[PDB]
RNA sequence: GCAUGGCCCUUACGGCCUGGGCGACACACGUGCUACAAUGCCCACUACAAAGCGAUGCCACCCGGCAACGGGGAGCUAAUCGCAAAAAGGUGGGCCCAGUUCGGAUUGGGGUCUGCAACCCGACCCCAUGAAGCCGGAAUCGCUAGUAAUCGCGGAUCAGCCAUGCCGC
RNA sequence: GCCCGGAUAGCUCAGCCGGUAGAGCAGGGGAUUGAAAAUCCCCGUGUCCUUGGUUCGAUUCCGAGUCCGGGCACCA
RNA sequence: UCGCCUCCUAAAAGGUAACGGAGGCGCCCAAAGGUCCCCUCAGGCGGGACGGAAAUCCGCCGGAGAGCGCAAGGGUAGAAG
């Protein structure tokens, strides 16, 4: 899911964070 | 997609709400194709920079969210023709 | 009249997100409606859907007018 | 002799058969001027689609095959 | 269960099943079930008339779904096409609008295996 | 009960006595006829006919419509002697007021667009005839059934003469115009 | 990059500026990234690094917002503060073999942030789309050990970033 | 008339005892070579002669029909 | 070239030749037949969603120029369409 913004690997990846991963 | 402030070049803008003030001739023409489509200026000739020349734009009004820039495309194409390799 | 085919004929209603419309007497019951919510006829309409957000409140009627460009 | 009406053309000589080589193909504008002017090379050469050095090799072939009418 | 249009999901998982709608994805779909007391894990083929039109009601109401949405982007992409627009240009050429490359790739937009060799 | 109805025989029919009119209760602007064409979309029947315009489009003016056929040869068309390629509905009375009115004012509109009706279109007699991008999109859609984009050109004949008879008859009853 | 013999231009082949272009697109190739899924995916919770980088910089902790961010605001000249939290793992639940809760292209729309300015041409966030791909022909590349494979972290450049690159851990 | 055989891509032809249509020529891409030939791979092209049948399904099976080909009849 | 059909040559009845002029036939239709009942064209000009300069529509104007399976002629809407 890497390239999927939706979701946790995605946000990871891409280096940021939202509603799909929150900053803790 | 700017922020809360809306962008639109002080004299460029000049130039058209002063004409508002009496209004006439559509012979304005500025290099500033990076200025937002002038909302409250919806019925002029604008003559937007090409890079290489003024293409008139009848900006209608249908348009205002936009820049002046989005109606002068600014390069040429009309289509490939032949490849060639072997190089 | 023609016996057979024809659809139904039967009165229902026009809903309306702005006031009842037409009297029943279609083939339909619901839908989207808006008679026109602003008419059109000359004006009371051109509702131009281009209204920049909030207008005015900035970039207005400022950076000093025509001025004494006259001298 | 000479010519009457202005005339543009193009000159090819590719050879590449066997591969031992290449070729050089060029085009040119030929048009007359008035009586007595003589011979008149013109050196339109864009971003150097061609090279400063074979120009003269065009036109020692241009003007020398100019000979025989 | 006759939603927005003709998809009855169904088999399966309704947070899941929604999504088959034209404007519902996950997202919008997990919303609407916990505005209507509808436990996301009950599959379809469990939905009580209660439930399902009592959920038939919110998501047929709020947003604009299949079809209806469906026409509004061919309007705006139509309206692309004025006086000279540029991202409009681009639905006319049938290329990316998002200022991708094409030098290369662009293929999503274009047909695929073309050639054309000279 | 009937919705327009009153619009004409309470208001229209008089303005234009006097601003018009006189002496007759007959020689006064009135529609008669309302009829309408589809023509089959930007790509015509075939073998596998369509009747779907038939069927949806029947209703949605309420009463199915007839079938017309060409003539002559084609050639660079696809058809020939014809058949089919037609299916319009003509309709008066009742049906012409219920159609153009519980969709006169209401039904055309909804369509994303601009300003009114073609004002230069009308000729002798008043008739018209309009003539929307086809596009069935709404009034009365009730979704599914969709195949093609087919919708159709309205023709509205109606007693009166020149233009202004005409056109005071619509424009009167409502018809938004000019642009 | 620089330096340098010779040749060449000196109201221009030098200089300034606004705008464009280097981002073009019928096509070909190279290096890569993300994949086609169950030894997998998604969600909640819970662990174990290293090497680096920070004062008109890193920014705790609050608060509004679903978010990106925004207001406030402590500490930190940093083995003393923080960028962090590592990810794969572990545990509980969900998916049940389908072009799918695999995959994310593309597109519409609504916003945020840098900068005078993001039409050409930025990066993020959110809603809605959701494509090709379920394993790849002739061919062809890498690696002999803490290597390959896989997982994440840092830095230079840098306002911002098209980094999926590069040098490192 | 009788028996037997044939018609499949622009041409040359495979089509196996029912499901799907393919080599070859030509051309276009690739691959291999330091490079050019030679060689390899990948593409796009069908009323499968026409008709009725049989079958869930026919280019294939069955019956007829036309046009070829082979042999033998014979033609008021 | 050789039989058949249409027009002309053929000199206003019929007929009339030439290696005279110009075209067709060697079928077809179970509805393209019988009868009963309805319907009227082609184009010209307007007005018309895709619409060529003829798709199908609407309004006038239009005695036949349309149509009638195929040549040509005759005939024909007061129908043979
Ligand atoms: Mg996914
Ligand atoms: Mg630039
Ligand atoms: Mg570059
Ligand atoms: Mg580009
Ligand atoms: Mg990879
Ligand atoms: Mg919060
Ligand atoms: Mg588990
Ligand atoms: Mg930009
Ligand atoms: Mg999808
Ligand atoms: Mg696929
Ligand atoms: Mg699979
Ligand atoms: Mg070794
Ligand atoms: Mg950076
Ligand atoms: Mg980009
Ligand atoms: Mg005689
Ligand atoms: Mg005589
Ligand atoms: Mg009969």
């Amino acid at each position: 899911g890497k390239g999927d913004r939706r979701t946790r690997r995605g946000k990871i990846w891409r280096g940021t964070y939202g509603k799909y991963r929150p900053r803790k | 997609s700017l922020k809360k402030g809306v962008f639109v070049d002080d004299h460029l803008l000049e130039k058209v709400l002063e004409l508002n003030a009496k209004g006439e001739k559509r012979l304005i023409k500025t290099w500033s194709r990076r200025s937002t489509i002038v909302p409250e200026m919806v019925g002029h000739t604008i003559a937007v920079y090409n890079g290489k020349q003024h293409v008139p734009v009848y900006i209608t009004e249908n348009m205002v969210g936009h820049k002046l820039g989005e109606f002068a495309p600014t390069r040429t194409y009309r289509g490939h023709g032949k490849e060639a390799k072997a190089t | 009249m023609k016996e057979g085919i024809h659809p139904k004929l039967v009165p229902a209603r026009i809903i309306c997100g702005c006031g009842n419309v037409i009297e029943t007497y279609s083939t339909k019951p619901e839908i989207y409606v808006e008679v026109c919510s602003k008419c059109h006829p000359f004006y009371t309409g051109q509702q131009r859907f281009v209204d920049t957000e909030g207008r005015v409140e900035r970039f207005q009627r400022r950076y000093g007018d025509s001025y004494r460009k006259g001298r | 002799e000479t010519i009457t009406k202005p005339v543009d053309v193009e000159g090819k000589f590719i050879r590449q058969t066997g591969g031992r080589g290449q070729y050089g193909h060029v085009k040119i504008k030929v048009e007359p001027l008035p009586r007595g002017s003589g011979f008149e090379f013109v050196n339109a050469i864009v971003g150097g689609v061609i090279p400063k050095e074979y120009i003269p090799a065009v036109q020692k072939g241009i003007e020398e095959a100019m000979q025989s009418g | 269960a006759r939603i927005a249009g003709v998809e009855i999901p169904r088999n399966k998982r309704v947070d899941v099943a929604l999504t088959y709608i034209y404007g519902i994805g996950k997202a919008r779909a997990k919303e609407a079930l916990e505005k209507t007391g509808i436990n996301p894990a009950t599959r379809v083929k469990d939905l009580t008339e209660a439930e399902v039109v009592r959920l038939r009601e919110y998501v047929e109401n709020t947003w604009k779904l299949e079809g209806e949405l469906r026409a509004e982007v061919a309007a705006n992409i139509k309206r692309l096409m004025d006086i000279g627009c540029y991202r409009g240009l681009r639905h006319r050429r049938g290329l990316p609008v998002r200022g991708q490359r094409t030098r290369t790739n662009a293929r999503t937009r274009k047909g695929p295996r073309k050639t054309v060799a000279g | 009960d009937v919705a327009l109805k009153r619009k004409y025989y309470e208001e229209v029919r008089p303005e234009l006595i006097r601003r018009f009119g006189y002496q007759n209760v007959w020689e006064v602007p009135r529609l008669e006829k309302v009829v309408i064409n589809q023509g089959l979309g930007e790509a015509k029947e075939d073998a596998r006919i369509l009747e779907k315009a038939a069927q949806e489009l029947a209703l949605i003016t309420g009463q199915k419509p007839a079938v017309t056929r060409a003539k002559k040869s084609i050639s660079n068309f696809k058809l020939r002697k014809g058949m089919p390629i037609g299916l319009r509905v003509t309709l008066r009375r009742d049906r012409m007021w219920i159609f153009l009115e519980k969709l006169l004012n209401v039904a055309l509109p909804r369509i994303r667009d601009f300003r009114g009706l073609n004002p230069n279109s009308f000729d002798g007699r008043g008739n018209y005839n309009l003539g929307l991008r086809e596009q069935l999109i709404f009034p009365e859609i009730t979704y599914d059934m969709v195949d093609a984009l087919r919708g159709m050109d309205i023709a509205v004949v109606t007693t009166a003469e020149t233009d202004e008879e005409a056109r005071a008859l619509l424009e009167l009853l409502g018809f938004p115009f000019r642009k």
